[PDB]
């Protein structure tokens, strides 16, 4: 069961990694619209 | 009458070193079992926050 504990390292410590990236990505996602409503609220401004 | 003092002498030698041989045992268990109870409480203890 040490073993099993050591393993347990990688495990929950690659979890860590795995629940952070899936934030990762879908950052990537809100991101993209970030930019975009920026860029849109200037166009307008500029527009007007 | 000798022969009876050692069947007493086996008595007397002392089948409580059973209990007391036991009695340190019985404080092993408690490691072990306290352990055991942490094996299983060091598992769910450490996770998921």
């Amino acid at each position: 069961e040490e073993d099993r504990d050591n393993a347990l390292i990688q495990q929950w410590r690659v979890e860590d990694t795995e629940m952070r990236l899936r934030r990762e990505t879908l950052k990537q996602k809100k991101l993209q619209d970030l930019y975009k409503y920026e860029e849109e609220n200037e166009k307008k401004l500029i527009e007007a | 009458q000798q022969m009876k003092k050692l069947e007493e002498e086996s008595r007397k030698a002392i089948q409580i070193a059973e209990n007391s041989r036991k009695a340190d045992l019985d404080f092993i268990d408690q490691e072990l079992q306290k352990k055991r109870a942490n094996d299983n409480k060091f598992i769910a203890s450490k996770m998921e926050e």
